[PDB]
RNA sequence: GUUACGGCGGUCCAUAGCGGCAGGGAAACGCCCGGUCCCAUCCCGAACCCGGAAGCUAAGCCUGCCAGCGCCGAUGAUACUACCCAUCCGGGUGGAAAAGUAGGACACCGCCGAACAC
RNA sequence: UUGCCUCCUAAAAUGUAACGGAGGCGCCCAAAGGUUCCCUCAACCUGGACGGCAAUCAGGUGUUGAGUGUAAGUGCACAA
RNA sequence: GAAAGAGUGCGUAAUAGCUCACUGGUCAAGUGAUUGUGCGCCGAUAAUGUAGCGGGGCUCAAGCACACCGCCGAAGCCGC
RNA sequence: UUUCUUGCCGGAGGUAGAGCUACUGGAUGGCCGAUGGGCCCCACAGGGUUACUGACGUCAGCCAAACUCCGAAUGCCGGU
């Protein structure tokens, strides 16, 4: 006896996120020498890719989820600079030196914030 | 006994111009719309009155893409 | 193969595209004899102004 | 006197009368039924005279589906008038019928007085038209 | 609830198109199409005489042979076209249907009987949906009204009906409806 | 390689949607706890954000099954029409609808990333 | 009535007349400009007294039916 | 009961009568109805004079319906 | 020969037609009909115990140059 009379917060929340994502999207193109740098956030973890739009495929990936940012006894923002360094240094081994930042649709500050200032610092110029 | 009707405007010949399959100039003019009927796709922009013109060499291809009408302008190779 | 064309009620009376389409023929004057070879093209030409022509085929 | 409440505009061109009816060509929602033959503008007060022959005959039993509702309107200037100078005032609606399209329904018990009916409706009406049953 | 078969004979269409269909009907011979769950859907032209005789025999629905070279079909005579003004057979949509299969039938009624003198006789719905098996498709169906006053609605699922038929058309469909008798007062009210 | 696992994407974006019935917490995804510090409310830690995992798969999500509603769709016929003959009446060749019908149908695929095994 | 704009007539490229059918225009915004960011309605069932048929409303089916200065037309929920 | 119909009518103020419906006797095979069709008939009446096949005339079609074989027929085509 | 014609290839339309529990209007007859979103006694509780009104829904069947969830043949543009 259960009776859905409304929206329910989680799945409209999803579909704003898309919607608030799509209009950088729009405007975002990448191509093999300038990929985007798509950001992803969770409660718990932190992910980052970078795609080429031309094919679709992903070239160099990271995430908080691995043993070795695990092993960090630091929060969230530690978290972000250490997968910001780490996907820097993927970056740079591909051979990848300009690239678009790709919020997911999130608003600028803590984590993302403290990721981009690493991305800056770590030598990746985007 | 008499009307009161009987006047109307002029005629600004909108429509789409330039067809799929053929080839177009740098900053060439595709469509003249009212509003969105196309849709602005790779090497496509839009005017301030909603036409559509193409941004590089090439040919016009229409398509579909996610119940929406998109123009678009292929690299014809170089001879 | 090749197809003997003849011509068998006149150009006027009929229309621009109709008309041209003859003198692609290479028809001109009523009842001339013109050879032509069995191209789809030749197809189509006969199937618009099969009203006006008479074919033939030989060989 | 079939009049439609309101249109959205007052006046239309000539109407296309050409082609075959598709819709309404077979008649289920009773038994009996007319169906047309040719082309015509069947107006308002020939739907009314015509109803009003098929109770003024059916009397107590039965009743009357009708099919069509006169609602294009028709033009007319009144005489001593040149011609031009805008339109006339519209003077009477009419239904446009097309060949084979069924024009009243009847569901009475008894074939006689069923026939005699759509009989007395078939002679007030301007154009051919024959009975037909719910039977194909 | 039993029927036998009708035989007639067909032959398998030459050429298909609007011209081949408008010349065979000048002919005096009827194009149909026989499609099913088999497969392999044949086009087929039929006589307009014995068709029309077989139609007046046996109602809207009758279960046929076909003879087709030889071979024997069975198949339900299920959607079908006709002309307006001519009132002849222009196409019919023979669907082949072996015994012991669940068929969606629509079946028209029929209402009879004496009624009394304040009673008003309607007839909202003349055709219901059946399901019921090849061999025992009914013609048709008759309902009964005696001395009935005020308001007695006849509901669909409220009829009769026989063995190994189920009702596909919801309870809620009417069929016959009594009101009381019009009077002169109402007639001359109504339509103006 | 397997998995009842999460991200980024595709397709002339509904065969892919809605609804109903069951099942999931290893990691993850969610809900959750409290606002010292970043940050915010046209008020409010609702949202964003800040700090954590005490608790929980019920929602969300996924998977599986249902044709209840949506969706796709023949062959054949009918309407239409390009052209031409026929003293109005009409026919011949080419193209072929829309609706409806038998049916189909509870998406498919690509790149990375999570647990087990090699 | 004479200028301009919206739609149809206009026969699926543009165009295409009549004393044919329907309506408007001789502004406004120092923000209704621009950047960036947060969020999505109206329809919906119920009511501590007013407050009711509607005021505001939380719960929680809700993919646009609210709406986006000034007529019509095209779009816009991926937002304008 | 062979068949009497709250009677299809022309009958009398109202009765009464002429009838009729279905049925029974002789004769002795077609008798009815709608259905789709090709031709037909009426519906049909204006003014100087036939005057709505061009006219004579045409069913012993020289009319209509369907096939076949031919001919005449322009300044079109071919020949000099 | 860039011209024309034809076969094929790549194209967007919105006419003919058809349709509506798909939008804007028009329209025929039914069903529960609580609640005229309501009145024989106003009870704060038995019915049009009374022929109305009956919304939503539903059975279905039509119409629209200024209606299109659909949509040809043509014609038009470009290439071979
Ligand atoms: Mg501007
Ligand atoms: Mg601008
Ligand atoms: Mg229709
Ligand atoms: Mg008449
Ligand atoms: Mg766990
Ligand atoms: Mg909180
Ligand atoms: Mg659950
Ligand atoms: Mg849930
Ligand atoms: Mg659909
Ligand atoms: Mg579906
Ligand atoms: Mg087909
Ligand atoms: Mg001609
Ligand atoms: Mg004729
Ligand atoms: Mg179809
Ligand atoms: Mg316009
Ligand atoms: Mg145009
Ligand atoms: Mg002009
Ligand atoms: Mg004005
Ligand atoms: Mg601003
Ligand atoms: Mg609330
Ligand atoms: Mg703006
Ligand atoms: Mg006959
Ligand atoms: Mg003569
Ligand atoms: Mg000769
Ligand atoms: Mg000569
Ligand atoms: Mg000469
Ligand atoms: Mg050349
Ligand atoms: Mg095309
Ligand atoms: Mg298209
Ligand atoms: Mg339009
Ligand atoms: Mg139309
Ligand atoms: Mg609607
Ligand atoms: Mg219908
Ligand atoms: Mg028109
Ligand atoms: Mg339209
Ligand atoms: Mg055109
Ligand atoms: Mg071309």
């Amino acid at each position: 006896a259960h009776k859905p009379v409304g929206q329910n917060i989680s799945e409209v929340r999803r579909n704003a996120r898309l919607r608030r994502h799509a209009r950088l999207r729009k405007k975002v193109a990448g191509t093999a020498e300038v990929p985007r740098l798509v950001v992803n956030r969770s409660a718990r973890h932190i992910h980052v890719q970078l795609v080429n739009d031309l094919n679709g495929t992903t070239l160099a990936a990271a995430s908080s989820i691995e043993a070795d940012v695990r092993a960090i006894d630091g929060d969230k923002k530690a978290h972000s600079v250490r997968v910001g360094q780490l996907i820097a240094e993927r970056a740079k081994a591909a051979g990848v030196e300009t690239v678009v930042f790709d919020r997911g649709g999130y608003t600028y500050g803590g984590r993302i914030a403290a990721l981009a200032d690493a991305a800056r610092e770590a030598g990746l110029k985007f | 006994s008499s009307s009161r009707n009987g006047r109307d405007s002029a005629a600004q010949r909108l429509g789409v111009k330039r067809f799929g399959g053929q080839v177009v100039k740098a900053g060439e003019i595709l469509v003249r719309q009212r509003g969105t009927h196309f849709h602005p796709g790779v090497n496509v922009g839009r005017g301030g009155d909603d036409t559509l013109f193409a941004l590089a060499p090439g040919a016009v291809e229409f398509g579909a893409k996610r119940g929406r009408k998109t123009v678009n302008i292929v690299p014809v190779a170089r001879p | 193969a090749e197809l003997k064309i003849t011509q068998v009620r006149s150009t006027i009376g009929a229309r621009w595209k109709q008309r041209e389409s003859l003198r692609t023929l290479g028809l001109k004057k009523i009842r001339q004899s013109v050879v032509r070879e069995d191209n789809a093209q030749t197809r189509g030409l006969i199937n618009t102004v099969h009203h006006l022509v008479e074919v033939e085929e030989v060989g | 006197m079939l009049i439609p409440r309101k249109v959205k505009h007052r006046k239309q061109h000539h109407p296309e009368q050409r082609g075959i009816a598709s819709g309404g060509t077979s008649v289920s929602f009773g038994d009996y039924g007319i169906q047309a033959l040719e082309h015509a503008y069947i107006t308002n007060r020939q739907i009314e005279s015509a109803r009003i022959a098929i109770n003024r005959h059916i009397k107590r039993g039965g009743k009357v589906w009708i099919n069509i509702f006169p609602d294009r309107p028709l033009t007319k200037k009144p005489a001593e008038t040149r011609m031009g100078s805008g339109k006339g005032s519209p003077e009477w609606w009419v239904a446009n019928v097309k060949p084979g399209r069924v024009l009243f329904e009847l569901s009475y018990p008894d074939e006689k007085t069923a026939r005699d009916a759509l009989t007395r409706a078939i002679h007030k009406l301007p154009i051919k038209a024959r009975i037909v049953t719910r039977e194909e | 609830t039993a029927n036998i078969p009708n035989k007639l004979t067909a032959n398998v269409r030459t050429r298909t198109g609007k011209g081949a269909s408008r010349q065979a009907r000048r002919d005096g011979k009827v194009p149909a199409v026989l499609y099913g769950h088999g497969t392999d859907p044949q086009h087929l032209e039929l006589n307009a005489r014995d068709f029309a005789a077989v139609l007046r025999s046996h109602g809207t629905n009758a279960i046929l042979t076909l003879d087709i070279e030889g071979t024997e079909q069975l198949a339900l005579t299920k959607a079908l076209d006709v002309h307006p003004i001519r009132r002849n057979i222009q196409h019919a949509d023979l669907l082949v249907v072996q015994r012991g299969e669940k068929v969606t039938v629509e079946v028209t009624v029929l209402v009879e009987g004496d009624a009394t003198p304040g009673t008003l006789v309607t007839q909202d719905a003349n055709t219901i949906e059946i399901e019921a098996e090849a061999l025992s498709i009914p013609e048709q169906l008759t309902v009964s009204v005696e001395g009935v006053e005020a308001g007695t609605q006849i509901t669909a699922g409220q009829i009769s009906l026989p063995e190994g038929v189920n009702l596909i058309s919801d309870p809620e469909l009417l069929v016959v409806n009594v009101v009381e008798a019009p009077s002169a007062e109402a007639l001359e009210e109504e339509g103006a």
